[PDB]
RNA sequence: AGGGUGAAAAGAACCCCCAUCGGGGAGUGAAAUAGAACAUGAAACCGUAAGCUCUCAAGCAGUGGGAGGGGGACCAGACC
RNA sequence: AACCCAGAGCUAGCUGGUUCUCCCCGAAAUGCGUUGAGGCGCAGCAGUUGACUGGACAUCUAGGGGUAAAGCACUGUUUCG
RNA sequence: GGCCAGUGAGACGAUGGGGGAUAAGCUUCAUCGUCGAGAGGGAAACAGCCCGGAUCACCAGCUAAGGCCCCUAAAUGACCGCUCAGUGAUAAAGGAGGUAGGGGUGCAGAGACAGCCAGGAGGUUUGCCUAGAAGCAGCCACCCUUGAAAGAGUGCGUAAUAGCUCACUGAUCGAGCGCUCUUGCGCCGAAGAUGAACGGGGCUAAGCGGUCUGCCGAAGCUGUGGGAUGUAAAAAAACAUCGGUAGGGGAGCGUUCCGUGUUAGGGAGAAACGCGUGCGUGAGCCGCGUUGGACGAAGCGGAAGCGAGAAUGUCGGCUUG
RNA sequence: UCGGAGAGAGGCUCGGUGAAAUAGACAUGUCUGUGAAGAUGCGGACUACCUGCACCUGGACAGAAAGACCCUAUGAAGCU
RNA sequence: UUCACAUCGACGGGAAGGUUUGGCACCUCGAUGUCGGCUCUUCGCCACCUGGGGCUGUAGUAUGUUCCAAGGGUUGGGCUGUUCGCCCAUUAAAGCGGUACGUGAGCUGGGUUCAGAACGUCGUGAGACAGUUCGGUCCAUAUCCGGUGUGGGCGUUAGAG
RNA sequence: CGCUGGGUAGCCAAGUGCGGAGCGGAUAACUGCUGAAAGCAUCUAAGUAGUAAGCCCACCCCAAGAUGAGUGCUCUCCUA
């Protein structure tokens, strides 16, 4: 909740490597289980919300998903 | 998600209705094995979403095997082969326990749409699966029929999936929409339909109201 | 359009990381004082 | 420097190496990173003797 | 284009499979894994058995690190 | 302008190829000439063996220029009174 | 000078030019740097751009270019300003109350700007034309007076008038308002054909300018140890060196035969074939083999049909499909 | 137009016999970019469990075959 | 009719694109098979139509020009090897291009005009023409990627319907 | 099929039925509503309304190899 999106990701994917652990070794599974409740309510800054696109696309043409 | 709870026939034929203004209407036959018996509701307390589940042709029990006839059993109902439910929207009312609802609710509703099996056409080329043009049959001409070109050139490098190969054409369900339904057999247990349903007769054919 | 496209080699004097900041360049390495020797790696003990 | 950033106040590697040959440590070879799991106690050892 | 079983054919008596070809015993021989396709028999190639391992995986197939596992071991920390 | 044999292992300024190891040194794609231009001869630049040598790199000074800049004093060219 | 080679197809980048269209990764020259013949790091990848010159080892340290959110090593470092376009990869003429400044010039406590309201009149329809031209189709100048100010009018409108309205002045509240140059970063201009395609995720900083401290960062340097070359002509020690294509020189290994040799050794297992917890800079040596069955080392020397991965090589064997 | 049905020989399956051109090894994705300026092999992203069978041929600058066209050779030959 | 900017816009200027003809000769000639047609895609928008709007010298019908928008469509024919183009009948309209002719390991004619012959012209001649005409073999069993269908194994943490 | 004349069931169309629906969501161009930075104004800087065959959803089918491998019902694990 009114968390910035990129910024928790990277906090987040700081854990999920193991790069907060002494343990690490960047060749196994040295990291942690992480849990983010409340996905609807993730702030973004500028304008996201109506100009960034998650486009996606299968193998033919003309699938490029707006 | 459906406006109504349907029923299932089996196609018997086709014929023609005279009509009494004079009119000749080619009409296909339903017949009704079994009545289409509710078998398991489920609702959104106990499951993801709402739907009733009905079942058709009554067998011998060496037809069905044990998790089949003790799902039926459960119910406290007779063993029946087929089996599908139709998901309707939560303000049902209707017992999991033999209601052997009776065929009066389509006559009103002169709008009904069908499912069923097409039959199958095997390994069926492009010249009928999706209405290509063939060759020249002559002047010298060497690709009768043929598929003709499959790409573009160097820059793809490969085909587009999804392009349009031979393959096996029929044998998945159709629905054809907004059927208008016609004369009703209170005895015959017999319902026309103007139309022409998928398949031959003798196969399953969902009978369910429109979504319009 | 007559505007010629940065080719090989031209795209690398213009598209190569150059450190643009003249504060950036100002730096030397750090320095620490002077210590004293330190002793023998090993002796000879008989 | 995951070792370092266990502390959770702002200590990066930066500045373990800042009073790290401020006090003068002549050149431990990152072997530290090495004690600093096979002898986690001994590294909290080297940091709160860096500390201080 | 195709040479070389043995030292000596001493080239397999007899029994079984069995229409033969062939194979196994037995017998000759120092050697039969020297059996007539017969002297040493390597690589490509085809196999069979044992140890570890692959079915969410992008890779000139290696190499550096090495999880897990297996084998003998004696400088048991080593080696494969 | 047949085929076979022989000269004939014709010729090819052309193409492909030329097989074990270690150490030291190390280019050139330039000029001239060519019935020559994808060849060659010489010079330039390598390797090794010498003989004469005392220089290289920094700094300063002196010589000829006519380039850049500049200018209209010559040769043109050009706007206006 | 002696002997003896290659090379004589160059390529891009900066500067100086010619040819072109001051177009080309274009062509030809002149000086230089790199590649050629140069590995490594930065450049996402990527011969010529920047750092940099690889003898070798180390599970050593310090740095250059460049970077310090994550993928991916090191700062979600500090302090000033800026950008709100995801600009941050992009191209211009030109436009712009974008925003942060900076320099000029003109009005105000005798009321400065913006809006409402009042006046905007007289000769006059200045003189020509036209039916009318009355400021409003136009031609020529384009007045003075009352005054607080009014222009032969700023535009609309009317057949023409009449009329709506403005430049200017009067009145109420009240304190900043104009109009020019100019940078910094921005906006539009700015549109391609398979699919984010601009390293990715993303970020209003993790973007752009100005400083301050540290760290990461190469095969660079340093340190500890070997090897070789040159001094050099024995050893030791020292200093310098040791990337390399075409190519040149020095030193060696191996093979079969021959002299020693009817050698030592060998049915108590030679050559072969296969094996190594061994030794060498390496070509290779030495050792071990429940396989094989008669030859044949080393050392000191010599001679070659002497060394294989290439020739749409070639001859046998055996694959693929 | 505008295809449609039917009969044979193939094609598909089973049993027998059984090749060939080709082939550096292939653990052999798409987009986009870079690169000798048209990449499964390099970079980023996305997508794909392994492996068959039947069809189709867009790519592997697919196979052939030291480009008949163009040019070079102080080449060859015919003819004038 | 007045009126630069409803619509054209002279004299000039600034761009984008890589679809024509060109320039360079950078990959390929121990082989990258050109032009047209058939079949079959897919993509761009610089929009012919369809959907929405602004302005109009838009009274209404029909427009002219322009903005957003590429989902879908873009006819049948006579001539020619034709691309292009002319014409007929229309249609809402009969768009322009990329994908190596997009597409000849899917298919056929004019051509890199191959070998025969003829006409004009050039040449003394052999022969020749970016002149014309007639005739003129075009291969192929998919290894892999790619595609369309359709399985089998294993996984989905007991096994199944 | 000797050549013809018709034809049931299949297959097919030229024949017969049906489809292309949405006061559903958000937008591009545009028209706006209040409305400030310059007490005037202006579709916008706060908020917000109509609206495109365009985007998404709804529509028909496949679909948990969606390795993130789902959910629900039911059957069976016995003897030494």
């Amino acid at each position: 909740t009114d968390l910035i999106l990129g910024r928790m990701a990277s906090t987040i994917a700081i854990h999920i490597r193991g790069k907060n652990l002494a343990s690490y070794t960047p060749s196994v599974d040295m990291g942690a289980f992480v849990i983010v409740v409340n996905a609807d309510k993730v702030a973004v800054s500028g304008k996201k919300r109506t100009q960034k696109l998650y486009r996606r696309h299968s193998g033919r043409p003309g699938g490029l998903k707006e | 998600v459906d406006a109504g709870i349907g029923v299932m026939g089996t196609k018997l034929g086709m014929m023609s209705f005279f009509e009494e203004d004079g009119t000749v209407v080619p009409v296909t036959v339903i017949g009704f094995k079994e009545g289409n018996i509710v078998t398991q509701v489920k609702t959104e307390s106990t499951d993801g979403y709402n739907a009733v589940q009905v079942g058709y042709e009554r067998l011998r029990d060496r037809k069905l095997t044990m998790p089949e006839r003790g799902h039926l059993n459960k119910a406290g109902v007779i063993p029946m082969r087929h089996l599908q439910e139709f998901r309707l929207v939560s303000v049902d009312d209707f017992t999991p326990s033999q209601k052997l609802l009776f065929e009066e609710l389509f006559k009103e509703g002169d709008m009904v749409d069908i499912s069923g099996t097409t039959i199958g056409k095997g390994f069926q080329g492009g010249i009928k699966r999706h209405n290509f043009k063939r060759g020249l049959m002559t002047h010298g001409s060497k690709s009768h029929r043929a598929l003709g070109s499959i790409g573009a050139g160097t820059t793809p490098g490969h085909v587009y999936k999804g392009k349009k190969m031979p393959g096996r054409m029929g044998g998945t369900k159709t629905k054809i929409r907004k059927l208008k339904i016609m004369k009703i057999d209170t005895d015959l247990r017999v319902v026309m339909i103007k139309g022409a349903v998928p398949g031959k007769p003798g196969n399953l054919l969902r009978l369910a109201p429109a979504k319009i | 359009s007559s505007r010629p496209q940065k080719k090989g080699t031209a795209h690398h004097m213009k598209t190569r990381p150059k450190k643009t900041a003249r504060w950036d360049i100002k730096r030397g390495p750090a320095v620490y004082p002077p210590l004293p020797p330190l002793p023998a790696e090993w002796t000879i003990v008989s | 420097n995951a070792a370092i950033r266990e502390r959770g106040v702002y200590y990066n590697y930066s500045k373990f190496i800042h009073d790290l040959y401020k006090r003068q440590l002549l050149l431990n070879r990152k072997i530290l990173a090495q004690i600093a799991i096979l002898n986690p106690n001994c590294i909290y050892m080297i940091y709160n003797e860096i500390i201080k």
